[PDB]
C-alpha cells in the first residue's frame, strides 16, 4: 500500500485578531505512472486440421465495446452509454482449444 | 494608505527573474548544392475546458460523398508547416528561382521553444490577467512511427502563417475512419456508424513529453530521394524537335 | 454541384478528383488569353473571385493544353497513357505545399508528386501533436466547488528548419 | 386575482457583468410594484440550487424589503443546474396543494431566466421536458425567458409549450432590464 | 487493444513486477479570486506525504472488490480512496436495548 | 487609469518559469516471454480541513 | 470577460515549483543495548508585532 | 464559492521557498592583545520617488 | 570635468573601440491594481528583442 496525504499547513496566529487556529486550504495533484510486467508463456502447438475458434472481441449490449460512436446512428438503446460501452460479458481469453 | 498617494509612482507586483537567452531563428541561408530555410512563428494553443474525444458523425440524405464520412475529433492540437512559402521569404524565393536549375526537400527540424503555460485568473475591475505556470505541462506527441491517421498534406486551411508577425493557431487534430453505414429508420437518409474496422486512436494512451514553461523539445526528419522539382523551361517543343 | 472530374456510383453520390494528375496542367495563358480548367483549383481568391493560379506554360508547350483534343480516325480530349509518352508535370510555386502522404494501398503508378504539389511521400514528416495537460481545480472542504479544471493556455515558439538539395542551373548556349 | 408567484433565477458565472446588474435591476422594480395580497419566492440556481424563503411567502411590506435585499446580496456560483432550479420553484408552488390550501384560489405563475443551458445534474433536455411536465400537470403555466443567444432557445420554447406558457428571448444589450419589466408586465396581472 | 493482443498471441500470463512512480507532484495553494469564488497556485512550502508501506505494518485494505480503482480510462483523473480499514474488538451491549456495538 | 484602457490588451502576473521535462508514460510493451504495462493518470488529493 | 464564464474552470495564479525531498522521521527503533527515538512535530511561531 | 467556507481555513498564496542560511552576527571576541567587536543592524532605505 | 581633462592633456583625439552592453534587463508585466490604476511585475517569460 502505498498512503498519500497533505502535511497540513498552519495559518496564521500573531498580532491580527480573531484568527483562531486555521489550516491553509491545500490540495494536491499529480501522476500516478504504474507499470507491470507480466510473464507470458507460449501458445501450445496445434495438430488440428480445422481452424482453431476465432479470438472473438467481447460483445456490447449496443452496437459495439470500446469504440467511441455516435449513439443517434445506432438502434440501440445504450444512450446512457453516451457511445462509449463496455462489453455485456466480461472478455475471458480461452478461445482456442487442445486436447487433453 | 495607498500607493496612489504618490501620483508620479505605481505599484509593483515583485516578479520573477529569467536570464535565459534564446533565439529567434528565421532566414534562408543559400549555398552552392542547397539552402537552409528556417522560420519561427509564436503559437498559441488554447485553453480547452473538456478534453473530450468526438465522434465526427454527419449525416447523408446536391452531391454528396459516395458514403456518409465518419471520424473522431481529438483534444489534441498539431503543427501544420506544409507549404513553400513558409520557407521563403518573397526575396529568398526569387533567389531560388534565379540562380538554381533544381529544388528537392532533404531534411527538416522542428523546434518547439519558449513554451510558457500560462494560468488565468480574474483580474482586479474585471477581465481576465495571466501568469506564467511552473506546473503546467505542454504535452508534446511526435508520431514517428505514423500511429495515428495522417492528416497533414490536404490542402486544409492550418497551415503557419505566411507572416512572421503573425501567431500560429495549430489545428484541432481529427481524422476520418471507415465504418459500417446504417439507414436512419424508415427516413432512407444514411450515417456512418463506427465497426469492427473503425479506428479509434486515443492519444494519451501513447507515452508523450511533458514540457514546463521555458521548455524545449525538437523533432528532427530526413527526407527521403525524391526527385528534383526542374526550375528551368523549355525552349522547343517536343513535337518539333 | 460537384462539377469536374469526378468518381461515384452515381451523378449525386461523388467525390471530386479535382485537381487532377500532375501530368495535365488546370491553368495557362494560351496565345490570347487565360485558360482555366474545369478541375482548377484555386490558392485563394482575388476578391468568392478570381482565381489564383499557376501558369503551366511549360505544360501547355508539350501538347498538354486545355481542350487539347485527340483524333482517332473520334474526336475526344481523353489521352490514354502512351508507350513512349512524355509530358511535363505542374511546376511547383511558392505557395505549393511541400508533400503529401502516398497512401499506404498495395500498388501505385507515378506517386512521387502530389497532384496539390509538392512530393509524395510514403514516409512524410512526421506529425507533431500538442496540448495542454489538464489540471484539476480544488476539490476538499470548500463547498459547492464540483469538479473543474484550471483556465490555462499554452504559447511558444515554433522553429522549423528546412534544408533543400538544389541543382545547378543548366548552362545556357543561346546568344540571345 | 391575487397570484403565487416564482421566479427561477440563473446565478452561473456567464451571468458575471451587465446580465447579473440587468436581472437585479428588472428583480428589485417586479419586487417593488407586488400587491400585498401576492404571495411569491425566488430560486437561485447554478452549481447548487438556494430558495429565499422555502416557501410561498406573502407580499408583506418586510418580505418584499427583504427579498429585495437577498436580490442585491446574492452572488454567482459557477455551473448551471437548470433541472434542480426548475423542480425547485415547482415544488415550492406545488406546497399550494397540501401545505398551503389557503392560496389554491390564486392564480400560479412560474417564470424562469436562463442565459445558459443545463451543466449541472440532469443535462439531458428530454429527460428535463419529461421531469418539468410531469411535476407541474398542467396547474399553472411555465414563461422561460432566454438571456442572449448563448442558449438553446428551442428548448426553453418547447419546453414552455409543454406548460401552458411561452418563451420570451431577452436580447443582451443596454436596455435588458426594460425588456424583462415588459414581459412581466404581460403576465402581472 | 492490447488485452486482444495478449489473449491472441500468447498461451499462459502471471504477474511479474510492478513500479509505481508519483511524479509531476503539485500542492496547490487555494485564495479567494476577485470577484468571487477561487483560484489556485503552486506551493513551494506544500509537501505531499508519500509513505510505502513495504513492511505491511498497517491493515491491507486493496483487494477486496471495493470501488477504489484508478480510472479505466487515461483521460480521467485518480481520486485516490481514503484509507480506513476494520479491526477486531468486544461486542459491548448498548444498555437495555440489547442492540450491540 | 487601466489596462482595461487597450481594448485588445490583458493584464499580465509575471508568474514563474520551470523548463522542466516529464514523460507522460503508456502502453504495452509486448516480448516474446513477457509483456510490460504501463499506464498513467492525474490524480487528486482533496483538501482535507481537520 | 471572467474566468467565471466557464463554469467548471478555476482560475489560477501560476505560483512555484520546489521539488524538495524531506522526511518526516518517527518512531522508535530498539536494539539490545539502545533505543532510538524520534519524534516530529510541526511547530508554529507567531507573528509578534512589536 | 470562497474560501471562507471552511471557517477554520486561510487562503493561501502560494509564495516562493529560498533555504539560504545568514548570519546574525553581534558581540565582542576578547584576547590579549586585541578585542574583536561585531554588531548588526537591520537597516531601511526608504522609496524616493524622485 | 572629464571633457575638459580631455581638451587640457591632449592634442588629438580619435575613436578606436566601441562596446555596448545591454544589461539588468527586466521584461515586466503589467495589470490593474486593486483599487485602480495599474500594477508592475518582472516576467520570467516576457523576451526581450535584441538585433
Amino acid at each position: 500500500q502505498i498512503f498519500l496525504k497533505i502535511l497540513p499547513q498552519s495559518g496564521p496566529i500573531g498580532g491580527i485578531k480573531s484568527m483562531g487556529i486555521t489550516t491553509l486550504v491545500q490540495y494536491a495533484v499529480g501522476i500516478m505512472t504504474v507499470t507491470m510486467t507480466f510473464k507470458l508463456g507460449p501458445r501450445k502447438a496445434t495438430g488440428r486440421w480445422n481452424p482453431q475458434p476465432g479470438v472473438y472481441p467481447p460483445h456490447a449490449a449496443g452496437h459495439l465495446p470500446y469504440v467511441l460512436y455516435d449513439p443517434t446512428a445506432t438502434d440501440a438503446k445504450q444512450h446512457h452509454r453516451h457511445g462509449y460501452e463496455k462489453p455485456e460479458e466480461l472478455w475471458t481469453a480461452k478461445s482456442r482449444v487442445h486436447p487433453l | 494608505t495607498s500607493v496612489n498617494s504618490a501620483e508620479a509612482s505605481t505599484g509593483a507586483g515583485g516578479g520573477g527573474s529569467n536570464p535565459v537567452k534564446s533565439m529567434w531563428s528565421e532566414g534562408a541561408t543559400f549555398s552552392a548544392n542547397s539552402v537552409t530555410c528556417t522560420f519561427s512563428r509564436q503559437f498559441l494553443i488554447p485553453y480547452d475546458p473538456e478534453h473530450h474525444y468526438k465522434v465526427f458523425s454527419p449525416a447523408a440524405s446536391k452531391v454528396c460523398t459516395i458514403s456518409p464520412i465518419m471520424g473522431y475529433s481529438t483534444p489534441w492540437r498539431y503543427l501544420d508547416f506544409n507549404a513553400l512559402n513558409l520557407f521563403f521569404s518573397p526575396l529568398e524565393f526569387q533567389h531560388l528561382i534565379e540562380n538554381y536549375g533544381s529544388i528537392a526537400p532533404d531534411a527538416l527540424t522542428v523546434t518547439i521553444s519558449e513554451i510558457a503555460v500560462k494560468d488565468v485568473t480574474d483580474k482586479t475591475g474585471g477581465g481576465v490577467q495571466v501568469t506564467d505556470s511552473t506546473t503546467g505541462r505542454l504535452c508534446m506527441l511526435v508520431d514517428h512511427e505514423y500511429k495515428y491517421p495522417y492528416v497533414l498534406g490536404q490542402g486544409q486551411d492550418t497551415l503557419a502563417p505566411e507572416l512572421p508577425i503573425w501567431v500560429y493557431f495549430p489545428p484541432q487534430y481529427a481524422y476520418l475512419t471507415v465504418g459500417d453505414v446504417n439507414t436512419q429508420g424508415i427516413s432512407g437518409d444514411s450515417k456512418k456508424l463506427a465497426s469492427e474496422e473503425s479506428a479509434f486512436y486515443v492519444l494519451e494512451h501513447s507515452s508523450f513529453q511533458l514540457l514546463g514553461t521555458g521548455g524545449t523539445a525538437t523533432m528532427s526528419y530526413k527526407f527521403p530521394p525524391v526527385p528534383p522539382e526542374n526550375l528551368e523551361g523549355c525552349s522547343q517543343h517536343f513535337y518539333e524537335m | 454541384a460537384l462539377t469536374g472530374l469526378s468518381t461515384g456510383t452515381s451523378q449525386n453520390t461523388r467525390i471530386s478528383l479535382r485537381p487532377g494528375p500532375v501530368s495535365q496542367p488546370y491553368h495557362h495563358w494560351d496565345t490570347d488569353k487565360y485558360v482555366t480548367g474545369i478541375n482548377a483549383i484555386s490558392h485563394g481568391q482575388t476578391t468568392q473571385g478570381v482565381g489564383r493560379f499557376p501558369n503551366e506554360k511549360e505544360q501547355l508547350k508539350q501538347l498538354q493544353g486545355l481542350n487539347m483534343h485527340t483524333y482517332f480516325p473520334t474526336d475526344q480530349i481523353e489521352r490514354p497513357l502512351m508507350v513512349g509518352s512524355v509530358w511535363n508535370r505542374r511546376a511547383l510555386h511558392y505557395e505549393s505545399q511541400l508533400w503529401s502522404k502516398i497512401p499506404n494501398l498495395d500498388d501505385s503508378f507515378k506517386t512521387q508528386f502530389a497532384a496539390l504539389g509538392g512530393w509524395g511521400l510514403h514516409q512524410p514528416p512526421p506529425q507533431i501533436f500538442l496540448k495542454i495537460l489538464p489540471q484539476s481545480g480544488p476539490i476538499g472542504g470548500i463547498k459547492s466547488m464540483g469538479i473543474t479544471t484550471l483556465v490555462q493556455y499554452a504559447v511558444g515558439i515554433m522553429t522549423v528548419t528546412m534544408t533543400f538539395k538544389l541543382g545547378p542551373r543548366k548552362a545556357t548556349g543561346r546568344w540571345n | 386575482m391575487p397570484k403565487n408567484v416564482v421566479f427561477v433565477i440563473d446565478k452561473s458565472g456567464s451571468m458575471s457583468g451587465r446580465k447579473i446588474q440587468q436581472t437585479r435591476e428588472a428583480l428589485i422594480k417586479i419586487l417593488d410594484d407586488l400587491s400585498p395580497r401576492d404571495q411569491f419566492n425566488l430560486i437561485v440556481f447554478s452549481t447548487e440550487a438556494t430558495q429565499w424563503r422555502p416557501s410561498l411567502v406573502p407580499a408583506s411590506a418586510e418580505n418584499v424589503n427583504k427579498a429585495r435585499s437577498f436580490a442585491a446580496g446574492i452572488q454567482a456560483l459557477g455551473g448551471t443546474n437548470i433541472n434542480d432550479a426548475m423542480l425547485m420553484a415547482v415544488q415550492l408552488l406545488d406546497s399550494s396543494n397540501q401545505e398551503e390550501r389557503l392560496p389554491e384560489g390564486s392564480v400560479s405563475l412560474i417564470i424562469l431566466l436562463t442565459d445558459g443551458d443545463p451543466t449541472v445534474g440532469e443535462t439531458n433536455p428530454r429527460s428535463i421536458q419529461n421531469n418539468v411536465r410531469e411535476a407541474v400537470s398542467g396547474r399553472y403555466s411555465l414563461f422561460c425567458l432566454g438571456f442572449g443567444f448563448d442558449v438553446s432557445y428551442a428548448f426553453l420554447e418547447k419546453l414552455a409549450l409543454d406548460n401552458g406558457g411561452l418563451a420570451r428571448r431577452i436580447h443582451e444589450d443596454s436596455d435588458s432590464a426594460l425588456q424583462l419589466q415588459d414581459f412581466y408586465q404581460e403576465v402581472a396581472n
